[PDB]
């Protein structure tokens, strides 16, 4: 009923985003592994996985994550990144 | 990515 149409309306899926980390052959393996273990809480068996990841495949997702969050990872893990010399770029892209 | 060097078990 018209309650009912209220209700369909307001149901748009939440802006998502995947935070990323982009291959590149001038970061160490070990200073990926601290990138995941100090700004998304992953365990050192996981954060090896996906570092793996990155760099076999590319990139890799480090998780999902609400549009506002999402620029707050990348822009943290830039900053970590450049601060220890490396090129090591995060980015985003839409879910 | 850049691997670390590994390290030698025998001498």
């Amino acid at each position: 009923q018209l309650a009912e149409e209220k209700v369909r309306d307001a149901l748009k899926p939440p802006s998502m985003y995947k935070v990323i980390l982009v291959n590149d052959d001038y970061t160490p393996m070990e200073f990926v592994i601290d990138v995941l273990q100090k700004f998304f809480s992953y365990d050192v068996e996981r954060a090896t996985q996906l570092m793996l990841a990155v760099h076999y495949q590319g990139k890799a997702i480090c998780g999902v994550f609400t549009a506002e969050v999402a620029e707050t990872k990348v822009a943290m893990v830039n900053k970590y990144a450049r601060e220890n010399e490396h090129p090591l770029l995060c980015t985003l892209e839409k879910a | 990515l850049v691997k670390s060097k590994a390290t030698n078990l025998l001498y």
